[PDB]
């Protein structure tokens, strides 16, 4: 299949291990599994692509452990020790331990694990000094493993073979440049207490770009949630072009919803297009992760019902040039409402209804002379575009017409 | 620019010629399909039917059209999906009616406007101007045609006498007369000469009818501004909420006119022509680039909209499916996008890490399109590693096959007439990738093993089979066979030369066969057993031939680091690069059999791919086109001949924040079969470089610098030593080509 499809088959299989009483935790931890495996690009899928049977049972035992979790995020320290054990639960470790010690900054085990790999690779060889040959074998081995990422070339000196030591400032700047989520956390703890706030700000600005990748968002969540004065950070971000917007959409698509709630409540600016895109992004994410429906919906209603954003919500429902800026948002909300692939309480469906209806009432009151077209446009977005979780060969436009009837 | 429809409506033919010339540079694969069904006619129809909505034309400038379908062939009496497009423009208060005929064929029967078409036209003109005087109307008939692909002409027919200014019959009329009579092989003189019955004339009058296009409820003036952005979420919303709903509406609005008087219309090519036309209406205002892939089993189109030289704008990939579910069409669009760096030039004109994918089926009543976002990054496929991994893991064979097939040049058609070209490219690519791989094998059990490569020379000198052996020291051995459809020998390869401690060492075989349908089949890997049991059981089954060890090629990787970077304008660094490549291939010249320019190019292509540097290497890369004009004689004939310019190999770095100069390196490759053929091959290569130096706008979006390096390379098959295997210029300065911005 496609690489994306292989990622989800591994994501969905690793999601079976997640078991918790609260439905919100299970579903937030499922998003972390997709982040760990990779959604739009490969993350740890590179190492677990061929894992089958007992190899997958090892990862099943790791992610089902409460100690490897911290709320809905992965405990990197716990993972680092587990992924460097010889065997847990009687099951051998199928991962490459040196690569895991590098990725999770298990600095006590990096060098002894690399020497094991170096010795077994040297012994497979037949004019060059034995010292120079070892330097050659070390370079050939490190260059091979470096194909999977620059982290695997980070800790081992190529001239002496000794474990490299780094200043926290240098390792922090390198982990951001490497888009290395686990590395950003390790060096932050070793940073000076006065350098912490200044360093986090630099990282947020650098990765809050339009060219961002999903790997940037974990770093952004960690850095934002540890910034003390989010106010002063929001001022510097606004000076950067689309810095606020880029930080927002990155955490939304990666399901860092608690990080955005705290961000939107502080300074209860961004452009009108930014406003409309936040809603479009959330609504899409809602469909890509339907078990997080409530959380995403709640974030939409905060962007919508923010009194300071009154000028933005009115233009959002302003019908102009045979389109309304939020036709998709409405359409995607309706699709969620009619979701029969996942069990939902009838109460949930109902709150989901009055959720939409209150938004349509705002559009009816704001522009009543354009409200007739608004209706045609909404059903247009529901019959012309196919979305995830939307069933085939059923008219979702009839459902919108049902809501319009109740509205009047 | 000034606008294609604008220059056409105003009668500015030279302004239309220069404008259409710029669109042909934007869509380098447009001409390959102008003779495929109604691709070209629907293209121009789209441009006209959407011009009012784009504010290109005013409501005063009325546009009337008609699809003049060809019908049955006079030679074999079979249905044709081709047609001509008759379009006329009338502005109220003006006496000029500009009439246009668009067709693939330069002088197709019925291409001229007919008398009945003139009556059907003036009928539509008066639906708004009832008492209009037709005698005061002056008709200006024009022709626009392109065929082959190599020629594009715009003609203003001379003024003609009354009743001679219009032809007797259009293409559709000629088809109806033949159907009304019995013979389908009636010539024009026959048809024109026969007197027609009054009932037959009524059917002719009911057949010819014109329709009018007008502005819609949705203006599309700024539709390309919405796509010239770097925000994937914005571009996604604009396509899903405004752009595609409009295209779906307009195509479905004129849906009945498309299917009328036509049988077995090519929906793939007509749907793609409609999309290209929509884009062509903005060609004069924006730097658009369209990469069309309409080869058999391909229905993709990828484009990128920019104002000037933005490097982070979001590409869009659309897959058109005539009879497929919308999700299926999106899957195909996502699959194209993941491999967009191999296939397309779009990842060269933008450095965006994401692409907006769109799957479109115009025929569906519900869910005609679906849009999603896919990551865009260049992948490094480890051929030798995946070969070892595919022995215990299923599905890697698909990726291995896709790796070899997708890197085939799109110029070479995958038919029976180019079987040897396809086989030469696949084997040469596979050789360069595997022979020039410096990395060891990453074993499954937390270990690494160095790989010594071998290549086998079959006893039959003229056998189309590439056989290589990869020995992972301390681990298993993999024998790779890439055989032609008839090279199915199953004799065992002697591995006695391989120094193998017995261990748990197994010998594996992976056999690949290119069939007559041009599909590469990779059989299930077979364990041939332990090394010692393999040698004893095949004691009298060893294939006649020699197993030649591949030399170490690690210095080529280090040399390419200097050549691709600081030494890209250094002729001596390039000279040393090919001297080392020559030093590696010389012990293998007989076993490899570089018997064609395709094999030579693919060996180098696989060599530059496997090496970390260059970041990107492309084969048979189209840099652009050249347009030579001819003017003739009122009768105003403008003829444009198009000649393509391609680079055999283009080596590019990746744009980085500190250095945006991709250091483009281009190689013109030729093969000399004999030492006497050498001088002619070198001169031919030097002549092609001189023509490549006439191209500029093709090299400008590929780099931020202002120079390109071009070198002529000749493979000397009869070279005595390695110093003369690959012939490189000795320098007795013509490789650095400054770009005009």
């Amino acid at each position: 299949p496609t690489q994306k499809e292989l990622r989800d088959t591994m994501s969905k299989k690793l999601q079976e291990a997640i078991k918790h009483p609260d439905p919100a935790v299970v579903a937030g931890r499922k998003s972390a599994i997709k982040r760990w495996v990779g959604v739009l690009q490969d993350n740890f899928m590179e190492h677990i692509k061929y894992f089958k049977g007992d190899k997958l049972k090892f990862l099943h035992n790791v992610f089902q452990d409460e100690g490897c979790w911290s709320g809905v995020r992965l405990d990197n320290a716990a993972l680092g020790q587990r992924f460097t054990e010889e065997k847990i639960g009687g099951i051998d470790n199928p991962l490459r331990k040196y690569e895991m010690a590098c990725s999770y900054c298990v600095v006590d085990k990096i060098h002894p694990l690399f020497q094991k790999r170096f010795e077994s690779y040297r012994n497979k060889f037949p004019g060059k000094t034995e010292t120079e040959f070892g330097k050659y074998v070390r370079n050939s081995l490190l260059d091979s493993i470096k194909r999977k990422g620059p982290v695997f070339d980070f800790w081992i000196d190529r001239e002496s073979g000794e474990l490299k030591k780094y200043d926290a400032v240098e390792g922090f700047d390198s982990a951001v440049k490497f888009k290395w989520s686990e590395g950003v956390e390790y060096f932050y703890n070793h940073l000076k207490e006065e350098d912490k706030e200044k360093k986090l700000t630099e990282a947020i600005l650098a990765l809050s770009r339009v060219q961002s990748v999903e790997k940037d968002a974990p770093i952004l969540d960690f850095c934002v949630n540890k910034i003390v004065d989010k106010d002063t950070l929001l001022q510097k971000l606004s000076q950067k072009d689309k810095g606020v917007y880029s930080l927002f959409v990155e955490l939304i698509e990666s399901c860092f919803f608690d990080t955005v709630h705290d961000l939107v409540q502080c300074w209860c600016i961004f452009s009108q297009r930014d406003y409309e895109l936040f809603l479009s992004s959330l609504s899409d994410t809602m469909l890509k992760n339907p078990e997080l429906s409530v959380q995403a919906r709640s974030l939409i209603m905060e962007f919508w019902e923010c009194g300071s954003l009154y000028q933005y919500r009115k233009a959002a429902v302003n019908t102009s040039n045979y389109t309304v800026p939020t036709s998709g948002v409405f359409a995607e909300l309706i699709v969620n409402w009619r979701r029969e692939d996942i069990y939902k309480t009838d109460e949930e469906k109902e709150i989901e209804k009055k959720e939409i209806l209150d938004m349509m009432s705002f559009a009816k009151d704001c522009f009543p002379e354009k409200f007739e077209l608004f209706k045609k446009l909404i059903i247009r977005d529901l019959r012309l575009c196919g979305r995830e979780g939307k069933r085939v060969n059923v008219d979702y436009g009839l459902f919108a017409e049902e809501l319009f009837s109740e509205l009047e | 620019g000034d606008g294609l429809i604008r220059s056409l409506v105003d009668g500015d033919l030279e302004g239309f010629r220069q404008g259409f010339e710029s669109f042909l540079d934007q869509c380098p694969s447009f001409l390959y399909h102008v003779s495929a069904g109604r691709f070209l006619p629907v293209f121009f129809f789209s441009m006209f039917s959407t011009a009012h909505d784009a504010n290109i034309l005013n409501a005063n400038e009325r546009v009337y059209f008609r699809f003049d379908n060809h019908g049955v062939n006079p030679r074999n009496g079979e249905n044709r999906n081709t047609a001509n497009l008759k379009v006329a423009v009338y502005r109220d208060g003006q006496q000029v009616v500009r009439c246009y005929s668009i067709s693939d064929r330069p002088n197709s029967d019925g291409l001229r406007f007919s008398t009945r078409e003139r009556n059907a036209l003036v009928q539509e003109i008066r639906r708004q101007n009832p008492n209009l005087r037709e005698e005061d109307l002056n008709f200006e008939q024009y022709k626009v045609c392109m065929h082959g692909a190599t020629v594009f002409e715009v003609i203003r027919e001379k003024d003609r006498q009354g009743r001679d200014k219009f032809a007797k019959y259009s293409a559709s009329e000629i088809n109806l007369i033949r159907r009304l009579l019995g013979d389908h092989r009636l010539t024009i003189k026959e048809i024109e000469g026969r007197q027609l019955n009054q009932n037959q004339l009524r059917q002719l009058g009911r057949l010819v009818n014109f329709a009018q296009v007008a502005q819609g409820q949705q203006g599309i003036d700024n539709f390309m501004e919405m796509l010239a952005s770097d925000r994937r979420q914005d571009v996604r919303d604009r396509i899903r909420r405004e752009i595609l709903p409009y295209i779906t509406d307009i195509y479905n609005n004129y849906r009945q006119v498309l299917e009328n008087n036509i049988e077995n219309r090519n929906q793939r090519f007509e749907g793609h022509g409609f999309l290209l036309g929509f884009l062509a209406n903005f060609s004069h205002r924006y730097t658009i680039g369209v990469d069309l892939d309409l080869s058999p089993r391909n229905s993709h189109v990828a484009f990128l909209v920019r104002h000037q030289v933005e490097r982070e704008n979001i590409p869009i990939v659309i897959n058109l499916a005539t009879r497929a579910p919308p999700y299926i069409a999106l899957n195909r669009a996502r699959s194209h996008a993941e491999r967009l760096h191999v296939f397309s030039f779009i990842p060269i004109h933008t450095e965006s890490r994401n692409t907006v994918c769109v799957g479109l089926n115009f025929n569906l009543n519900l869910d005609p399109f679906s849009v999603d976002t896919v990551g865009l990054q260049q992948d490094r496929f480890p051929l030798v590693q995946r070969l070892f991994e595919c022995l215990e893991n299923e599905g890697i064979r698909e990726n291995i096959r896709d790796f070899l097939l997708h890197h085939l040049p799109a110029e070479i058609p995958r038919n029976a007439e180019n079987y040897d070209r396809i086989f030469d490219c696949i084997t040469g690519f596979a050789f360069g990738n595997s022979a020039f791989d410096r990395h060891p094998l990453e074993l499954e059990e937390e270990d690494e093993a160095p790989i010594t490569k071998y290549i086998f020379r079959h006893g039959d000198e003229g056998l189309r089979c590439l056989t290589m052996v990869f020995h992972a020291e301390g681990s298993d051995i993999v024998i790779l066979h890439i055989r032609a459809h008839d090279a199915q020998q199953q004799g065992a390869i002697n591995l006695q030369t391989l120094n193998v401690n017995g261990n748990d060492v197994h010998v594996w075989e992976v056999s690949c066969t290119l069939n007559n349908q041009l599909e590469l089949d990779i059989d299930l890997p077979n364990d041939l057993g332990l090394y010692h049991d393999y040698q004893n059981n095949n004691a009298n089954n060893f294939l006649a031939g020699d197993l030649v060890q591949v030399p170490n090629t690690e210095n080529v990787h280090n040399t390419l680091n200097q050549v691709v970077n600081d030494g890209w304008k250094n002729i001596a660094q390039h000279r040393g690069l090919f001297q080392e490549i020559s030093g590696a291939l010389m012990p293998l010249v007989d076993t490899i059999n570089v018997n064609s320019e395709d094999k030579f190019r693919s060996i180098l292509h696989g060599t530059f791919y496997a090496s970390d540097n260059p970041y990107k290497v492309l084969a048979m890369y189209k840099v652009g086109q050249t347009y030579s004009l001819k003017r003739g004689q009122g009768e105003r004939v403008i003829l444009t001949r198009i000649t393509e310019q391609r680079l055999d190999l283009l080596l590019l770095r990746q744009p980085r924040e500190n250095d945006l100069d991709t250091h483009p390196i281009g190689y013109v490759l030729r093969l000399a079969n004999n030492a006497e053929e050498v001088g002619q091959q070198q001169n031919d290569a030097r002549q092609e470089i001189g023509r490549l130096k006439k191209q500029h706008r093709g090299f400008i979006p590929i780099t931020s610098g202002n120079e390109v390096v071009l070198f002529p390379i000749v493979f000397n098959r009869d070279a005595h030593e390695a110093g003369n295997l690959i012939l490189f210029p000795e320098g007795i300065e013509e490789h650095v080509h400054r770009l005009d911005r």
